[PDB]
């Protein structure tokens, strides 16, 4: 009877402050990132809710793309076709907009394109609880990175 | 302004995490491993039992063990040039303070050995400004803190000090690329350490939570973590010290509370208090954890009076004050009636203070704790004007000037406290 131990993982970063999106998408820009792509829902695109982000990072330059079809709830068809449109693209950062249903999705979408052979029924018997510690999940973060 | 909230990726902490923690070291793809440890911890057995798990699987490591008390810019160095002779793939970093600081300059002169100390000493000095870019570091190792000391926060927190060889200088360093990417917290480690380092590590986490609780960068991200490690050591401290290792929960309690308030000041930075203690604990050779004991009677009412001496258009206009910050932990522990006033909380406090001061058995002022007049009056002086240029980042409010940060070591050798 092996006594069990706790953990506590995080972001390496995280910022908060009144007016913190252009000055932590800075430190992105300053970094070598050339391209980027944004997973956003539908109601905020038709507001102005999207150029804040898209023009503080043209203004330096990097091909940003738009996708705007998740809806509230992701179906494991539009995350397929975002990773269709992912290796379709090769980004190097990805950013999540939204909160909830496309920040859930944009997880999935960082794994199969990371790891295209694996298939996600693959990844439904394997991780789905955190208490495990047995299993490892193929390491991420080699051509990409999540920001939230 | 804006703000953050930086931390290591990974924390293990349980009582015998180390075998397990080491595992996903080894599961990975690493083949290579350094070892940092003082000369004590290794003569005995302490930076074995590791070793042995590490060699189970099969690597190459090695113990670098010629760190003494404080880094002196050579024996980091001495490392360096070892590190460059062995291609190792994870630096895992043994001990409290010294011995820990002091992996991190290896680390960073490790995968640039290009960049000469100099620039890092010039250029990376306190982390509020973030105008000035580090270069990356992390493509070819990585660097594993395991804590042998129940106190310093050192395993989480981006700070390293070292000292000029032929001259004493210190060379302070920070930047939050620093910060290991795994910290593992293990409780066996501290069963045997005697009743004369649990009481001076144990005020040492005090101090470094107390603090950040009032420090003028504190966001609402780190006072829930300051306000947690200090209910935590009011419960357990004074019975890890009469009992010792014959309650081993309260030990293990007090261990884990010395990495949160190390996660608490490695956002907020630390004020007054641990930069005189960081200097006067230097030039009499007393040790960590003492310095910051006898005088945290007195610096806590330092920010109680009505000075106009301030940060100017700073921690006034937004900041309310300090003076009820501290009557905030009054009756967040109990230490208060229902109807009282700001005064009466604050003396409450000190009170409490008192009692776990004495209890704990450290000496009432500096002439009991080994230091004479002679080379103090004539050493007062040199030691106040250097504690006002030692990375005091506008914490405590009340801006210091020397000639008043002078009467507070000048009435705590003798005994007395602070009243105008």
């Amino acid at each position: 009877r092996a006594e069990n131990m706790l953990w506590h993982k995080l972001p390496k970063s995280i910022y908060f402050r009144r007016g913190s999106l252009p000055i932590a998408l800075d430190e992105v820009i300053t970094d070598g990132h050339k391209r980027a792509l944004i997973v956003t829902d539908r109601f905020l695109f038709n507001n102005g809710y999207a150029d804040q982000i898209t023009s503080v990072l043209k203004a330096a330059g990097v091909e940003t793309e738009v996708f705007f079809e998740v809806e509230a709830d992701p179906t494991l068809s539009i995350v397929r076709k975002g990773a269709e449109l992912a290796n379709s693209f090769k980004p190097d950062v990805i950013i999540a907009l939204g909160g909830g249903s496309p920040m859930d999705a944009a997880k999935i979408m960082w794994v199969m394109y990371e790891h295209p052979e694996t298939h996600f029924e693959e990844l439904a018997l394997r991780f789905m609880d955190i208490r495990k510690r047995i299993y490892k999940f193929p390491k991420m973060g080699v051509k990409a990175k999540m920001i939230a | 302004n804006m703000l953050w909230h930086k931390l290591p990726k990974s924390i293990y902490f349980r009582r015998g995490s180390l075998p397990i923690a080491l595992d996903e070291v080894i599961t990975d793809g690493h083949k290579r491993a350094l070892i940092v440890t003082d000369r004590f911890l290794f003569n005995n057995g302490y930076a074995d039992q590791i070793t042995s798990v590490l060699k189970a699987a099969g690597v190459e490591t090695e113990v670098f063990f010629e760190v003494e008390a404080d880094p002196t810019l050579s024996i980091v160095r001495k490392g360096a040039e070892l590190a460059n002779s062995f291609k190792p793939d994870v630096i895992i970093a043994l001990g409290g303070g010294s011995p820990m600081d002091a992996a991190k300059i290896m680390w960073v002169m490790y995968e640039h050995p290009e960049t000469h100390f100099e620039e890092l000493a010039l250029r990376f000095m306190d982390i509020r400004k973030r105008i000035y870019k580090f270069p990356k570091m992390g493509v070819k190792a990585k660097m594993i803190a395991v804590t042998t000391t129940s106190g310093t926060g050192s395993e989480v927190t981006p700070f390293a000090v070292v000292t000029d060889d032929a001259t004493g200088q210190k060379y302070p360093l920070a930047d939050y690329a620093l910060t290991p990417d795994m910290a593992i917290v293990d409780a066996n480690l501290v069963m045997d350490m005697p009743k004369s380092l649990c009481a001076f590590g144990g005020l040492d986490a005090v101090t470094h939570a107390m603090e950040a609780y009032v420090s003028v960068l504190a966001s609402e991200f780190s006072d829930g973590q300051a306000l947690q490690a200090l209910k935590l050591l009011k419960e357990y401290l004074p019975a890890s010290y009469h009992e010792g290792s014959k309650n081993p929960v309260a030990r293990e309690r007090v261990h884990s509370a010395a990495t949160i308030a190390g996660i608490a000041f490695a956002n907020a930075f630390l004020g007054v208090c641990h930069s005189m203690a960081h200097k006067l604990g230097s030039q009499f050779h007393i040790p960590h954890g003492l310095a910051n004991a006898l005088l945290i009677c007195n610096v806590i009412r330092y920010n109680a009076n009505d000075n106009p001496t301030k940060q100017t258009a700073f921690s006034q206009y937004d900041r309310p004050q300090a003076r009820r910050r501290y009557a905030e932990i009054a009756d967040h522990l109990g230490l208060s009636a229902p109807g009282d006033r700001t005064a009466a909380k604050i003396e409450k406090l000190l009170a409490w203070l008192e009692t776990l001061k004495a209890e704990l058995g450290i000496p009432k002022s500096i002439r009991e704790a080994g230091v004479q007049e002679a080379d103090f009056l004539a050493n007062v002086d040199k030691l106040s004007e250097d504690a006002f240029d030692d990375q005091c980042t506008g914490a405590n409010p009340r801006y210091p000037l020397i000639s008043e940060l002078k009467q507070i070591l000048l009435d705590t050798y003798y005994g007395r406290d602070y009243v105008e």
